[PDB]
């Protein structure tokens, strides 16, 4: 019975691996697209909603300036993003439709999800009911079990990176810091409020930090605010290490117990790491109502169904200065991204 | 109230990953 899931990952790891050892590469070109708007603009990031020319399909094209990625020492990570991204496949994993590059940029043509960054919707609602926090949570539990099975580590779990597709389910994005390792790593990456203590103290860490961020995420969904916060990141890091949590009057004694384990400084006791595995999470009382297979198939009534105004410029979001994307007449950083 | 203190702060908008 549970051999289904035991026999599922196998099939998926084989599927994953084959793609990870023989990456897909340069599978479309800029000109085969028409830029529609700029959905964001980062220090090196950038997401320009586009429409595929030959088919009228819309994609969220992510554009990374080559020279910046390097300056920010994000080469390995940027390559980690593409490589892991073209191999994985999961219901809650935004699909990278196309990839390619030119003289000045690297392009990752992501699937466009017209639902709504869970952030805005969360800050708008204030906080999600436990039942609802559970709904999204569950999907994360599963998506990690998928990722982790492939020796993958997300490292950037937070509402922001969670999109709510039209059916009301989640699609994870932003794999900038995802990496495939079996030992333990050391880079300092993630978002202040979601960093496990072993990252802050830079001890060296594993997939355990992902189960920590879940706690933080679950807590921030149910509370309405992160379990650890302040003005400057230096402080955040402090509140975290001291490791003392306080729950809201309205938290079920069941949420707190679960959260008391996810947000656990002690690696030998925290859920997700221990021998029994993801079942100390999956089998917790707070997840009693949850039917794990119901969700994978997505046969569950979503709590919130975004009023999406169809494909493209539905409505709202926010406007940025439509910066042109230039392609130098010279190739920039050839050897570096050769495998991109 | 913890909620207001949160709201009063500046880390209530879209947060940026660290890696400068
Ligand atoms: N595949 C996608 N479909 C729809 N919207 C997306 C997609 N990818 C990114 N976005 C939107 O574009 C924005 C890009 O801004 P950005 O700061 O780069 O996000 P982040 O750095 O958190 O990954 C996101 O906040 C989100 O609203």
């Amino acid at each position: 019975e549970q051999e289904s899931v035991k026999e599922f990952l196998a099939k998926a790891k084989e599927d994953f691996l084959k793609k990870w050892e023989t990456p897909s590469q340069n599978t479309a070109q800029l000109d085969q697209f028409d830029r529609i708007k700029t959905l964001g603009t980062g220090s090196f990031g950038r997401v320009m909603l586009v429409k595929h020319k030959e088919s009228g399909n819309h994609y969220a094209m992510k554009i990374l300036d080559k020279q910046k990625v390097v300056k920010l020492k994000q080469i390995e990570h940027t390559l980690n993003e593409k490589r892991i991204l073209q191999a994985v496949n999961f219901p809650f994993l935004v699909k990278l439709e196309f990839s390619f590059k030119d003289n000045s940029n690297l392009y990752m043509v992501m699937e466009y999800v017209a639902g709504g960054e869970m952030f805005s919707h969360l800050r708008r609602i204030g906080r999600f009911s436990e039942p609802h926090a559970r709904f999204y949570a569950a999907q994360i539990v599963l998506t990690f079990e998928y990722l982790h099975s492939l020796d993958l580590i997300y490292r950037d779990l937070k509402p922001e990176n969670l999109l709510i597709d039209q059916q009301g389910y989640i699609q994870v994005t932003d794999f900038g810091f995802a990496k495939r390792v079996k030992g333990r790593t050391w880079t300092l990456c993630g978002t202040p409020e979601y960093l496990a203590p072993e990252i802050i103290l830079s001890k060296g860490y594993n997939k355990a930090v992902d189960w920590w961020a879940l706690g933080v995420l679950i807590y921030e969904m149910a509370a309405g605010y992160p379990p650890f916060f302040a003005d400057q990141p230096i402080q955040i890091y402090e509140k975290i290490v001291s490791g003392k949590v306080r729950f809201p009057s309205h938290f079920s004694s069941d949420l707190k117990d679960l959260l008391r384990n996810l947000l656990q400084v002690d690696l030998t006791k925290r859920f997700g790491n221990l021998p029994n595995g993801v079942n100390d999470i999956k089998n917790h009382k707070w997840f009693a109502t949850t039917d794990w297979i119901a969700i994978y198939q997505r046969k569950v009534e979503a709590p919130f169904i975004p009023k999406f105004k169809g494909p493209g410029d539905t409505s709202n979001a926010d406007d940025y200065e439509e910066e042109e994307i230039r392609v130098s007449i010279n190739e920039k950083c050839g050897k570096e991204f050769t495998e991109f | 109230t913890t909620y207001a203190d949160f709201i009063a702060s500046g880390r209530t908008g879209r947060r940026n990953a660290i890696h400068d």
